[PDB]
């Protein structure tokens, strides 16, 4: 009943910029943080940041200053990714997650994921 | 004093103030209430031991009870509370103590426990009673002709 | 002006609080029949 | 940053018996008397699911066979009995400070 | 309120209710009392620190 | 005043089965767990299990599934050992212990011990 | 399982001064704010006796020269002064989970 739609896989040229989307549904989109997690099979899963839809405020993981950027559209009930300078290693799955069932604020609702690829 | 108490044991204060047994919890500076379902006395069974055999030193601080809402309903596990309240979650665990004597309210009387084991039920009057009330023996001016 | 030394209690002596009393309700109130009266001497 | 290590990088286990892994936080992750340690299981190809939050509370929609323990820096995940449903990838992670991280990961399979 | 207080400071509530200075502790939903031995005022010395 | 009688030393053939006894006295036998501890001088002292006399329920140390077995006789106020397949290394002292003085449930009452030996 | 290690496997000590040993639990053994750590002394040939329960409470019928400390995984036993009555064998052990174990053991003797 709480669902987090995501965009499909992206075939990209390395060094370009893309825009991933997380269509939230099943609850008031503005009342819970939207976390984004990086997933490349080689490395462990990596948190890149989260954004507070109600205020638009957001905190990123430090290493993702300009490589990633988060926006939120309360009208569309959708949080957005703004990836920049997509390195070859940046090709990975990115999960958008939020809170809502566990008593404490934990990432217990997830999207289907989005596998971004950069190649030629 | 009522504010402080409602912060302490909101269930009892809400039950007294509203006028019926109701579960309560503070939502900041207001109380959220929800009426409690009564359960027949005969539909409550006390497990003899409050021990937890699966782990050492850990004892149920309050007797376990199995109960059924209706005379034929499925047997539902639970834990006793205060003023005969049945708690659906068996979580009140305390370290086991030597010389563990306890009297727990159960129906119209108490259920005396020793060493985390059922001993026997007690009638309400079997225990000496001290009165927090203050007698105000106001008799009435009799009719005079 | 007197101190006290309190040994830890044992289960030998046990007390309880008296349960709430059900003391009287208001009397019914004497029923009156309003009427027109003329008393005679 | 808080670094998380799990003593089994992989752990083949047969069905029905105890299954145990460990998680090290390299320092305290306990706040308000609550150990902000969370355990995830990720079946390959589908998003991870919460198993245990606050290092002891069972995640909703999870069988009681999962069980968690730990405080301070050491945390452990206990499973009994272990079934085919546990042949997955497992992550212990913390939510204490802002750059919250994840464990290296434990793999549970059959012997 | 008396129930809550007896949970808080059982000594004082038991002393007031019973009618004499008595040590008390809850045994679940009942109180266990035990009379306290009075001590003369002159037989008490306070360490300075 | 709380005493835990035990059987004397046993000279046994290896691989046989024996029965150690712990005669409890000085308190209500059913109200406290009866712990059994293995003692061989070479190794550290080892807990094998404990039994709850009132319910007859018991938990063993895992490695002692069939090698050891506990029963309790409330009428005799005695807990019993059932050792099985006595290996040569099983020759050791076995202590029966219970709770009763320390505030928390700890093994603070002990028997004189029983030195079981297997040889030829 | 909870494994217990004691830094002195043996420790010769002269009479009258400080005597100190340590006990490691390899993880938390604290529940309900109580460290379920217990210390035993076993004079050879007779059953062990309780010394300290809950890692800080003196066992009954024991001189105050015995003193215990520790929480989490590290626990220590302090004795002062040490007398001939302490020339014994000592065990630190925990009572947290069902297969409760014992320490490897410390030996105190004279130099």
């Amino acid at each position: 009943q709480v669902q987090l739609q995501q965009s499909g896989p992206e075939l990209v040229k390395p060094g370009a910029s893309v825009k991933l989307s997380c269509k939230a549904s099943g609850y008031s989109f503005t009342t819970y943080d939207i976390n984004w997690v990086k997933e490349r099979p080689g490395q462990g899963l990596e948190w890149i940041g989260w954004i507070y839809p109600r205020e638009g405020s957001t905190n990123y993981n430090e290493k993702f200053r300009g490589k990633a950027t988060l926006t939120a559209d309360t009208s569309s009930s959708t949080a957005y990714m703004e990836l920049h300078s997509l390195t070859s290693e940046d090709s990975a799955v990115y999960f958008c997650a939020t809170y809502g069932s566990s008593r404490y604020y934990t990432m217990d609702y997830w999207g289907q994921g989005t596998s971004v690829t950069v190649s030629s | 004093l009522w504010n402080e108490a409602r912060k302490l044991n909101p269930n009892a204060i809400a039950s007294v103030t509203v006028g019926r047994r109701v579960s309560a919890r503070m939502l900041g500076d207001v109380m959220a209430v929800s009426t409690c379902v009564p359960v027949a006395a005969d539909n409550v069974i006390v497990q003899n031991s409050m021990r937890i055999s699966s782990r050492p030193g850990a004892c149920y601080s309050r007797p376990l009870v199995s109960f059924r809402y209706e005379d034929q309903g499925p047997l539902v596990e639970g834990q006793l509370g205060e003023n005969n309240e049945l708690r659906l979650t068996r979580d009140a665990i305390e370290p086991c103590t030597v010389g563990h004597r306890r009297y727990f309210t159960f129906g119209g009387g108490y259920v005396y426990f020793e060493e985390y084991a059922y001993s026997h039920q007690l009638s309400r009057a079997d225990i000496t009673t001290v009165s927090t009330f203050i007698d105000l023996n106001i008799t009435m001016l009799e009719d005079h002709e | 002006a007197n101190f006290y030394v309190c040994p830890p209690p044992t289960g030998a002596t046990v007390v309880q609080f008296e349960q709430p009393r059900r003391c009287p309700t208001r009397p019914e109130g004497q029923n009156y029949t309003e009427g027109i009266a003329v008393v005679f001497k | 940053d808080i670094v998380l290590t799990q003593s089994p990088t992989s752990l083949a286990v047969s069905l029905g018996q105890r299954a145990t892994i460990s998680c090290r936080a390299s320092e305290s992750v306990d706040n308000f008397g609550i150990s902000f340690m969370n355990w995830f299981q990720q079946k390959p190809g589908q998003p991870p699911k919460l198993l245990i939050y606050a290092a002891s509370n069972l995640g909703s929609g999870v069988p009681a066979r999962f069980s968690g323990s730990g405080s301070g820096t050491d945390f452990s995940l206990n499973i009994h009995p272990m079934e085919d449903d546990d042949t997955a990838m497992y992550f212990c992670q913390q939510s204490k400070e802002v750059p919250l991280t994840f464990g290296a990961g434990t793999k549970l399979e059959l012997k």
